[PDB]
């Protein structure tokens, strides 16, 4: 049905596809998974992808790797697995100073009293955070942190009671994600009818593939032999516009693919994706998305500080930035890649700007 | 297996025979006694009412050290007896001291009014 | 077309009018000029070893503008037009040539821009003391007092006793 | 000062934080005004709690893209009412992180009851009281270069994942806040404090939630075994009721750009979705609630 089938691609635009979302446990049974990639449910079109739940042991089971514990929660039971974890490479006890002894007696008091928290009976109150996963018809919880709920008074347990309708209201009984829904309607879908448009939806589907399969670098034949890259490279104009050599259609039109090919990867280039290393492989190509070392030499400019400024300036600007890796690491580094480190960096939040071209970590 | 859920029922419910006789269960009452001899015992709870009693099996599930006049909450099963009427099969049976009954009652409350309001 | 010191890149000629400073020799065939607009540097600012450290102006608080400050370096013709000036003036140059250095004497990479005002009036060079009355003047003195309201640098005169007003 | 103006030691500058009365928003937005030394001292009346209306303001806005108003020969300043007696003691509102998703019409201020889910990044320093820049044990680097005399300071930054069963925010919560954060009474925070300015300072930074310490950081030194061990266990990544500024002044002002691509991996399918911008949120206070765990 028209609203109750996975919009999009369940994308994250919903809120509470990041969240421990505050379900009931029996809920959790009535979730409908997305048929179109599984893993992940559904309820009232909220995408969800991990919960939080409260309720008490009834069950156990320990294995090598986990314990199984059937978990109730009044309105069901559902199986949680936990992986155990040891303490392992705990440091060793000594009559040191007053220092060491404190960081000793501290890291075991640490430890001891997060296995207290940690180690589990039947009875027990119980949490959970973590995600639903499917199995011979059965439905559990894979545990991401789980400890045990200490309440002599019921008073948590009553107030999770009387949580849970309010937030339900206010938050997963709200039918809509309500996004503005910019829908393109496949419009030149079969055809875009012109060859710098066609680079471009090749350059899209080429960055789609790119970072889906997690391509760190390729040679430009590994990615234009993708089976969908070349059923979209083969669209009517490029072979019409290739077809002039009728008696040697299949040079043209290969020379013409690989060329479309290498104008997308230049569009990617100019956009910052992709670079080349010396090397003398003219087609071999690097992703800024994945030079972990490019990043940490970055990271180096402005989370340990600019090393020229003689006065104590927080930060370091832009252009100062790329003329000191350029120094330290690549006269050839181009400043589309370098903002892009920078714009990732900050996405991940390992960079702040604080303006206007300047940063600081 | 999973056991089926221990709803919560009020002592009104299965004083009542709401409940009905054999099914999953949980509830609350001040243990009003501790038969050892037996494994028997109550769980004496008042709701605008004279105190109505909870009989409960006792032998294994829990040898709590706490008393007469604290309250507690019990899980599990209530099936008949003949002479002793329905008894509840404990599951789990813990202590607690402390607690606002009257907002659990209606926490229950706001729990089945919900339920109810939902589809 | 206008262009401020925060726009400025690594090999290029501007015009970068600004604030007068203070004023000093550097040889017989060059003067400085020490000046600011009130935006930030993009490169560590340029600063002029000279002859006598004394320069002229209220240096006891022109060092408290240090990252914003410039040194202006002005050859040949320029000088004795440079030498009459004043304190404080409000000021434009024609043809500022812009040189990024990437070494010091001691052989390490380092970065700082410089700023040079070459000999002969060729390609445009020199300069123009503004009168207040223009826009460009306004917005110059606009853009100071919003770099020193809206600051949010560290605070200089630790010693805040000293003050005490028009005393 | 007196940058342009002759009029030196002029008093000092003086800088008013106000609350915008008006009906076309729900919650009123704060805002700056700057009385530049000319017009000093100020009219009698302008004091905290005080209702004035203020006109012919100059309205102005950094190169930083802050909106911030100044006096000028046309201000004219009109008390309406004196302050209270008694300070109201007004709580702020509570309201779940899924609001502040919703954009404008959505409070400068608030409540919160999330749960900690991972500790990214933590410094602590000793700083010299007179200038900015470290000062192990005591040795300034500065002193006598405007530095009088050594004598030093404790600093500490911590970064946050906060979710509450609707959103996840990035809250970054600085100095005595952060004590709270971590949960130390103030005798253990007062002991770590005094044993790191051996070092003088200390830097971690994780590789996410559970995993290991980046390479930013050393696995040598038992301090930092310490501090990584309780970043990562459940006596820090516990429930808590959380209130926060959100970290950007309320103004309709802000840049904008679409939502941005990222590429997950769960289940070993690839999901590849278009996603917010995360909220970044500065830390008020840090409370347990319920006692809950
Ligand atoms: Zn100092």
């Amino acid at each position: 049905r028209c609203e109750e089938e996975t919009p999009s691609l369940l994308w994250g635009l919903d809120p509470v596809f990041l969240a421990f979302a505050k379900l009931y446990i029996r809920d959790i049974l009535d979730m409908k998974e997305s048929r179109q990639v599984p893993g992940v449910f559904l309820y009232n079109g909220h995408p969800i992808k991990q919960v939080d739940v409260l309720g008490t042991v009834i069950g156990v089971r320990e294995r090598d790797a986990f314990y199984s514990y059937g978990v109730d929660d009044s309105t069901g039971v559902i199986n949680c697995i936990c992986w155990k974890k040891l303490n392992t490479e705990s440091v060793s006890a000594a009559p040191s100073a007053a220092r060491e002894l404190s960081l000793t007696s501290q890291l075991k008091k640490l430890q001891e009293t997060i296995e207290q928290k940690t180690k589990i009976e039947i009875g027990d109150t119980i949490r959970v955070r973590g995600s639903i996963r499917t199995y011979r018809e059965e439905r559990e919880i894979h545990a991401t942190t789980y400890y045990k709920v200490d309440d002599p008074v019921w008073n948590i347990q009553i107030a999770r009671m009387l949580e849970l309708p309010t937030i339900y209201r206010k938050v997963y009984d709200q039918p809509f994600h309500s996004s503005a829904l910019e829908k393109e309607e496949a419009l030149s879908n079969p055809g875009a009818l012109d060859l710098p448009s066609l680079t471009s939806l090749l350059s899209e589907k080429a960055k789609e593939f790119l970072m889906e399969n997690r391509v760190q670098s390729f040679y430009q034949q590994e990615l234009e032999m993708v089976e969908s890259l070349l059923s979209l490279a083969n669209q009517p104009v490029i072979h019409s516009a290739s077809s002039d050599q009728v008696n040697f259609k299949k040079d043209t039109t290969s020379k013409a693919i690989h060329s479309i090919f290498k104008n997308a990867i230049q569009l990617l280039q100019e956009k910052g994706l992709v670079f080349q290393k010396d090397d003398g492989f003219d087609n071999l190509y690097y992703v800024t998305r994945e030079d972990k070392d490019l990043h940490r030499k970055i990271h180096r400019i402005i989370q340990q500080d600019c090393q020229k400024p003689n006065h104590m300036e927080k930060g370091c600007h832009f252009l100062h930035i790329l003329a000191c890796a350029r120094l330290s690491i690549r006269p050839g580094l181009s400043e589309a890649v370098l903002q892009q480190v920078l714009e990732l960096l900050e996405d991940q939040s390992d960079i702040v700007s604080t303006m206007e071209h300047y940063y600081t970590a | 297996m999973l056991p089926k859920p221990g709803t919560y029922y009020l002592p009104w419910e299965v004083s009542a025979g709401q409940v009905p006789d054999g099914s999953t269960l949980r509830t609350f009452g001040r243990l009003c006694l501790y038969d050892m001899i037996q494994s028997r015992v109550t769980l004496m709870a008042q709701h605008g009412s004279d105190q109505h009693q909870v009989l409960v099996c006792t032998k294994l599930v829990e040898p709590f050290h706490a008393q007469v006049g604290s309250l507690y909450i019990v899980l599990g099963e209530l099936q008949h007896q003949q002479d002793r009427g329905s008894v509840v099969k404990a599951r789990v049976l813990t202590c607690v001291e402390g607690m606002n009954l009257p907002l659990l009652e209606q926490a229950i409350r706001e729990q089945r009014l919900y339920k109810q309001e939902r589809g | 077309t206008l262009l401020k010191l925060c726009d400025v890149q690594p090999m290029q000629y501007f015009d970068l009018t600004c604030q007068l400073l203070g004023k000093a020799e550097v040889d017989g065939a060059s003067f400085l000029l020490k000046v600011w607009d009130g935006t930030r540097t993009p490169f560590p600012s340029w600063r002029v070893l000279i002859q006598d450290l004394v320069l002229e102006g209220d240096l006891s608080h022109i060092h408290r503008l240090q990252n914003l400050t410039i040194d202006i370096l002005v050859y040949d013709n320029h000088v004795h037009v440079a030498r009459s000036l004043k304190v404080g003036s409000f000021l434009r140059i024609y043809s500022l040539h812009t040189k990024l250095q990437s070494m010091n004497s001691e052989n390490q990479t380092m970065l700082s821009l410089e700023f040079h005002l070459h000999g002969g009036t060729s390609y445009g060079r020199g300069i123009r003391v503004l009168p207040e009355s223009n826009s460009d003047v306004d917005q110059l003195k606009k853009d100071l007092e919003s770099a020193n309201l809206t600051a949010n640098q560290h605070s200089d005169v630790i010693c805040q006793s000293e003050p005490d007003d028009s005393f | 000062w007196m940058k342009l103006g002759n009029t030196g030691a002029m008093r000092r500058c003086v800088k008013l934080t106000v609350a915008l009365e008006t009906a076309e928003c729900e919650f009123p937005p704060h805002l700056d005004v700057y009385i530049e030394d000319p017009h000093l001292p100020p009219s009698l009346g302008l004091l905290p709690g005080a209702r004035v209306h203020f006109s012919q303001l100059e309205k102005r806005v950094s190169r930083s893209h802050n909106v911030y108003c100044c006096f000028r020969s046309s201000t004219y300043v009109q008390v309406l009412s004196f302050p209270p007696e008694t300070t109201i003691s007004i709580p702020l509102p509570h309201i779940y992180l899924a609001e502040l998703l919703q954009g404008g019409q959505s409070p400068f201020q608030a409540t919160a009851s999330c749960h900690i889910v991972s500790v990214f990044s933590l410094q602590l320093f000793w700083v010299c009281a007179y200038c900015t820049s470290i000062c192990r044990q005591g040795k300034c680097t500065r002193l006598g270069s405007t530095c009088p005399t050594q004598t030093a300071i404790s600093q500490a930054i911590i970064r946050l994942l906060v979710e509450d069963g609707t959103a996840e925010a990035v809250v970054t919560c600085r100095n005595h806040h952060v004590a709270a954060a971590l949960g130390l009474c103030p005798r253990e925070w007062a002991s770590l404090l005094d044993f790191v300015q051996v070092p003088g300072r200390v830097v971690l930074q994780f590789a996410g939630p559970g995993a290991q310490l980046e390479s930013s950081a050393r696995v040598d030194e038992p301090m930092t075994m310490f501090l990584w061990t309780l970043c990562t266990s459940p006596s820090v990544l516990r429930p808590i009721v959380l209130s926060f500024e959100l970290e950007r002044k309320p103004s309709k002002i802000v840049p904008l750009e679409p939502p941005r691509l990222q590429r997950f991996q769960c289940g070993e399918l690839p999901f590849l979705t278009h996603v917010n911008p995360r909220l970044r949120l500065s830390c008020l206070s840090i409370r347990e609630s319920e006692y809950s765990s």
